[PDB]
RNA sequence: GGCCGCCCCUCCCACGGCGCGACCGCUCCGGGGCGGACUGUCCCCAGUGCGCCCCGGGCGUCGUCGCGCCGUCGGGUCCC
RNA sequence: UCUAGUAGCUGGUUCCCUCCGAAGUUUCCCUCAGGAUAGCUGGCGCUCUCGCUACGCAGUUUUAUCCGGUAAAGCGAAUGAUUAGAGGUCUUGGGGCAUCUCAACCUAUUCUCAAACUUUAAAUGGGUAAGAAGCCCGGCUCGCUGGCGUGGAGCCGGGCGUGGAAUGCGAGUGCCUAGUGGGCCACUUUUGGGAAGCAGAACUGGCGCUGCGGGAUGAACCGAACGCCGGGUUAAAGCGCCCGAUGCCGACGCUCAUCAGACCCCAGAAAAGGUGUUGGUUGAUAUAGACAGCAGGACCUGCCGAAUCAACUAGCCCUGA
RNA sequence: CCGCGGAGCCUACGCCGCGACGAGUAGGAGGGCCGCUGCGGUGAGCCUUGAAGCCUAGGGCGCGGGCCCGGGUGGAGCCGC
RNA sequence: ACCUGUCAAACGGUAACGCAGGUGUCCUAAGGCGAGCUCAGGGAGGACAGAAACCUCCCGUGGAGCAGAAGGGCAAAAGCU
RNA sequence: AGGAGAUGUCAGAAAAGUUACCACAGGGAUAACUGGCUUGUGGCGGCCAAGCGUUCAUAGCGACGUCGCUUUUUGAUCCUUCGAUGUCGGCUCUUCCUAUCAUUGUGAAGCAGAAUUUACCAAGCGUUGGAUUGUUCACCCACUAAUAGGGAACGUGAGC
RNA sequence: GUCUACGGCCAUACCACCCUGAACGCGCCCGAUCUCGUCUGAUCUCGGAAGCUAAGCAGGGUCGGGCCUGGUUAGUACUUGGAUGGGAGACCGCCUGGGAAUACCGGGUGCUGUAGGCUU
């Protein structure tokens, strides 16, 4: 699949009732997809490789977006994923700091593409949970667990180039 | 010197240009190939169908008389002219809008809408 | 090029099924074929007489002639962009009745009788077949049991 | 877009290929009748006025008598878009009202001597503008020699079609392929 | 669980160059002989399996009441005596469809939307819609919708596409 | 004239939920007495299912029948 | 002079517009640079069909019902091929010496295989059917068949329209008929060959016959197919400048190359390596005290006093070049 | 009927309306008020007050094949249907 | 000019101086019909007799044979007499 | 009318060779050069490390295997050229490549010195005179710092 | 509850071994004058009725082999259709649909038609 800024979808589905089984079990997954159409397709991708349930023999009982409970609270997220490299498949655990669960997962897709050239179709995200500051393991995330965090902004690149595009004064980047 | 040997390329495209037409079906087909001893009897059966024409006519006439009696035993009903429906507004308005059955009711309604008469 | 032999490439299509060789069961000779009924052609290698050609194996046609041991069949054959109705004589062992026609004749019967029942009962009944309609709206009860949460499993390199 | 154009133009006669001004006047008359009248008789007559001579075979007097003697055909006008020819194998001619483009002289004499009436298509329009009380007849369209040569080829098994033969005799296409004693006979 | 939809709107999104014979046949059975032509399709197992054949060539979904309204009102034409005639008066609908009870543009919209009896006649009366190019562009015509593309079944997003092509 | 606008009400229907009984079908984690087979603890032993036979419990997609109670910008040309 | 000799071979073959529009394949031929033949094309029609002040058909699906031995799988299932131990023993077996080990055979297992093997067995395939030419009653004919009022077929009357899946479409048919009968390319499948821009096949699409936007350029790629124009919008592809369009205060990272890298077909690189840098996996040490470093005894200690060590994996960059 | 009157039309091989479509080698067909030479009819045609032919920075028509007119030269025939 | 298996992509068709092979015959029976039998191989026994002579019992789904190559087919058979 | 005597090039002419004395119509539908694809073969490299090297896998080599590069070998193919692209070698002359023989600057050794071998930057400069052979190739004689290898339509015939 | 004669489907019916079999029947059984055929009345053919369920045959049994059927294998292997997906390649991932086969683990071990008996 592709990505925009992903949302979290709770998708609940089941098999169609059969004379053998009148009340088949309900199954729930949390799927991170750009839209609900992609979410339902991703649900059938996983549940078919787990529970032997195809779309033609089942139905989507429910599909709704899961809103973030504390979008104004900064959190640490652990992501458990598996991805296919050019030679082999691997299991990875990663950390991100974000305000929303979906945003952390979008960070992970960007970071997998940046560091491993992994495309979204080659990634399976199996667990995303909020981690306390004491249980974080990556130094990149741990350095922001400091109640007196304080740093300057050293060398600010002039981003408003071309606005004059021709000026007498050379830009100052100290601020 | 050497050339291509065989291909069926572009052949299916040629066939479908005028269509793969199924053979025509006729109600009567050829008796060609069926058992000659069976043909000989069927011709003899057809040859002598003229005999028993009197019995066929008498039996057919009796059936015609019997079915005529059955028709007489039944009476063709006559319906009534449809009237203005009461309940459903759409049904009532479709009746008024009918060019034939609504002609008289429309005249009365129009005569009622006249102002300063 | 390859040969024009009559039984070239019939190594498996004219072989008997596994543990089904030997004497031909006698009810195949007792099946009764009238003029006008539809038969499936399936060559049997146990009987080498009256054997249909390989291009008619798996084909379906209708009986136009009945003889002492064989049946004439009008079978459609596709030849280089035209379909022609061939007439072939096949012994009884290599044919059997086609069940598609039997199903349709049954449906005609239940249709006619349902018309008679509907007219006598003053009701209207559906007689045309319809394609599988979209599933109707319904409720799904949870029975106080939460749906089980599925999750992709970690990768493991087996032997 | 995504269509075929090889059958867009229908091939049919929309006017007579003839330059005969008298036929062109009847075409003018029956073009008006086919348009301003709901009769399908006037439409059929208009089509046959366009048609070629091979498509307007002569109608024998004997065959018209045959077709006008069928029950319910009494006191009806036989209409032929074509020529009415005389049959010498018929000895008694009843009274017939026949409309035709052409009638041979001997046919016209026999019809008139019997008490019948011959009409042209302009008098048929005046008498029956709709085509009421008519029997629309046609000559045998495949009753000419070219159709004995058409169809399945002569040298093909179950073909009874006449070959193109310069002269007829024992020495002209009778040996090999027409005889089991000379090669084969299919 | 709501009833799965009975109505689909199908837009051809591909050209006529290099189409396989089976896909070509299904497209002319759907009356999508031109790119950006659209039509309503009644959904059942017969039609759905037809739409699976032509999946890379079409973008379809479930239209809403506004979609069926704008399509019929703005560029809805009738097939009157094998001619493409604009639906300017209700008389054109009544002369061709009045025997079934469809006498106005509102009846034809109700007939298409709440698909039931006589949907075959009402829909075949409508000439295949000639939609414009999608204003704002497309994502990827050669890839399925669930992969960031254009093709296949965008179930409810078809109404966004209709706003941009109609 | 009619409908909708706020209050005791009023009937029917539809959907969902909660209980109460009756009926039916499967089941034993079951009890009691009638015949057959099984065990190297076989005479004093110990089990295993099967027929009629009625009580006890469960399930039936949450079966059928009704009875109540709760919800609906629910439906009945907005029931009376 | 016969003689303008014959040529399946090379060259040429003169005005405009409009409409339709191919083939390089089958079979036969002293046939392979050629013909005849079917196919593909055009022209002329004709027979019907629907509608306003349906005769039927289909490069499609569905619903039923048959057909098959390729992909896969199997070899403690048959035919072949084949590795290793184990438990028993008749041994026209051998060796070292009453013998005992090997070999042989048998039995239960085990490793690895098959285009010309198979119990099993797909996906995609192919055939048929989805009614008025039907269904149901009554009668007649027969020299065929026959225990029979038998059976089968034919023929004559009568009754029954809820027109018996979806979708789309107007069909049928005759004559005459030119060119062509060197092909080539691509996804997938596939034979020979180390391989080839090599040779040979299947299916579909394409080039040839075809221009247009993009791939700088290009027969075949991607997009899309074309009467002459105005407005608007897109596809594939793009938006530093050449060159239309990011002169966005675009988002997150990765990467420095003394041969950097920079977009389908496509136009150049492999095994193996790096203590370059970035992620990730597994294991281990460390308060009794980690790893460093300062030395001694000869793996232990005291002094500094918190993270460290190893193996592997995969991104960009580098060596291989 | 206090007005005595009322546009155009319909070379029917003509005129008018509506809808869809338009690539093309080899090849097929249709139309040509495209062009050349001669013949039968016809234009009470043209021409020494200037035919044919030729030249042209002139005016134009037709999608095109081509054509008409102006000007110059020329000196005896030429064209339309 | 023919035939078998494979190629060949589970209907049919499908190419190469692709692969593995066969044919220009043979049979008065090895054609036709009927009857009666069961074949290859193995185990255990019996004078000469032994790894292979002949006799007997048992097991034997065909693992034999059916003239030609191969594939299919076949057991009170299509095999033997 | 039915059998038979046969055409195996098996839809069925009645048929030996040579041409370097040759001819015509054609063919790049097709060979003999270059060039282009390919690189089996040729040539040149790399990886692993069983051994060799007194001792010692890796100074220097490198078996069993395995990955590449080049087009100065020969093949394979038939895309271009058969109404003509003059053909082997030598002679003459220029330029280019480096996979370096020497010379400049270095690193390593089983580098004591001398001599030699291995590797790096590196093609600026140089790489000869003769006997035999038509020869490319080869071989020998003799000098030398060395007597390295190649390309440019297998460079170069209106230059011989 | 069973059998016999003739069968249909051809193992859920076969194979190995053990137990039981009332009554009819089916057999084993006794014999060679006739019919018939043999080296041999063993088989085949014929005439019987002293004995016997030992055998055939039937029913049952076996943590039985096989066979049938279902789980598992497994949404695995494979595969229709798609992309200017990845990868130097070999090949691999995803979208859209279909979807197997051993080993391994359970359950079952003939149903039945026509005619005629026994179970009195």
């Amino acid at each position: 699949k592709a990505s925009g800024t992903l949302r979290e979808y709770k998708v609940v589905g089941r098999c169609l009732p059969t004379p053998k089984c009148h009340t088949p079990p309900l199954y729930r997954m949390r799927i991170f997809a750009p839209n609900h159409v992609v979410a339902k397709s991703r649900f059938w991708y996983f549940v078919s490789q787990l529970k032997k349930m195809k779309k033609s023999s089942g139905e989507i009982v429910y599909c709704g977006q899961v809103f973030e409970k504390s979008p104004l609270r900064v959190k640490n997220f652990g992501i458990w994923l598996r991805y296919d490299s050019r030679s082999g498949t691997h299991n990875m655990y990663r950390e991100y700091r974000d305000l929303t669960t979906a945003g952390a997962v979008t960070q992970c897709y960007r970071d997998m593409g940046a560091r491993h050239r992994a495309r979204a179709h080659s990634i399976q995200i199996m667990k995303v949970e909020e981690i306390a500051a004491g249980k974080c393991r990556r130094p990149a995330v741990k350095q922001f667990h400091d109640s007196k965090i304080k740093f300057p902004l050293p060398h600010r690149v002039l981003r408003r180039q071309h606005k004059p595009r021709f000026t007498t004064k050379r830009p100052n980047t100290f601020f | 010197a050497k050339s291509k040997n065989h291909t069926t390329h572009n052949q299916s495209r040629k066939w479908h240009r005028n269509g793969i037409k199924k053979p025509r079906s006729q109600r009567y087909e050829s008796l060609k190939g069926v058992d000659p001893k069976f043909l000989r009897n069927m011709r003899f059966a057809k040859k002598h169908n003229k005999k028993g024409l009197k019995k066929m006519q008498a039996n057919n006439a009796k059936a015609v008389s019997a079915r005529a009696e059955a028709i007489k035993a039944l009476v063709k009903p006559q319906a009534i002219k449809p009237k203005m429906p009461k309940g459903p507004k759409l049904k009532r308005l479709a009746f008024i809008a009918h060019p034939k059955l609504g002609k008289r009711i429309r005249s009365y309604m129009a005569k009622g809408q006249r102002l300063c008469q | 090029t390859n040969t024009k032999g009559k039984r070239r490439g019939t190594r498996y299509m004219f072989s008997r099924p596994f543990r089904k060789h030997g004497v031909v069961p006698l009810a195949t000779y007792m099946r009764i074929y009238k003029k006008g009924d539809i038969v499936d052609i399936k060559g049997m290698g146990t009987v080498q007489k009256g054997m249909p050609h390989k291009c008619y194996h798996g084909k379906t046609g209708r009986v136009y002639n009945v003889t002492q041991h064989a049946v004439g069949i009008i079978v459609n054959k596709q030849v280089k962009g035209k379909i022609l109705a061939k007439r072939i004589n096949v012994r009884i062992e290599h044919i059997k009745h086609s069940k598609s026609r039997d199903s349709f004749l049954k449906r005609v019967k239940e249709n006619d009788q349902k018309k008679k029942e509907a007219k006598e009962k003053g009701t209207w009944v559906q007689l045309k077949r319809q394609p599988a309609p979209p599933r109707e709206a319904h409720f799904v009860r949870t029975n106080g049991k939460e749906p089980e949460l599925l999750e992709p499993i970690p990768y493991e390199f087996m032997a | 877009v995504d269509i075929r154009h090889n059958k867009d133009r229908k091939v049919r006669r929309k006017e007579p290929k003839s330059q005969d001004i008298y036929l062109r006047l009847l075409v003018k008359l029956y073009r008006f009748l086919a348009r301003r009248t709901n009769s399908t008789f006037n439409q059929v007559v208009l089509k046959r006025l366009f048609m070629s001579r091979t498509n307007r075979p002569p109608l024998s007097l004997s065959r018209m008598i045959r077709k006008m003697k069928l029950p319910g055909r009494e006191n009806k006008t036989a209409v032929v878009v074509g020529t009415v020819t005389d049959d010498v194998r018929i000895l008694e001619v009843p009274k017939l009202k026949v409309c035709a483009l052409r009638v041979s002289s001997r046919a016209r004499s026999r019809i008139l001597k019997a008490g019948g009436k011959i009409l042209t298509f302009d008098q048929l329009a005046l008498e029956s503008p709709k085509g009421r009380g008519t029997v629309l007849l046609s000559g045998p369209r495949k009753g000419r020699e070219v159709y004995r040569h058409f169809g399945k080829a002569p040298g093909t098994p179950h073909s009874h079609t006449k070959p193109y033969v310069r002269s007829k005799g024992r020495k002209f296409e009778r040996a090999r392929g027409r005889r089991a004693s000379r090669g084969y006979k299919n | 669980v709501p009833a799965e939809p009975k109505l689909a709107f199908v837009i051809r999104i591909r050209g006529i160059n290099g189409v396989s014979p089976k896909v070509r046949k299904v497209l002319q059975l759907l009356r999508l002989r031109q790119i950006f032509n659209g039509t309503f399709v009644k959904l059942n197992k017969a039609s759905i399996n037809m739409l699976r054949i032509v999946e890379p060539y079409i973008a379809w979904g479930y239209p809403n009441l506004k979609s069926v309204n704008e399509l019929i009102y703005k560029r809805g034409y009738g097939k009157i005596n094998k001619k493409r005639i604009a639906l300017t008066d209700n008389s054109l609908i009544a002369r061709s469809l009045g025997k079934f009870g469809i006498i106005c543009m509102e009846d034809l919209i109700h007939e298409i939307y709440t698909v039931g009896k006589r949907f075959k006649e009402a829909n075949n009366f409508l000439w295949p819609f000639k939609l414009s190019s999608p204003r704002g562009g497309m994502k990827k015509k050669t890839t399925h919708f669930v992969e960031g593309g254009d093709a296949g079944n965008r179930e409810d997003q078809i109404n966004r596409l209709i706003r941009r092509m109609n």
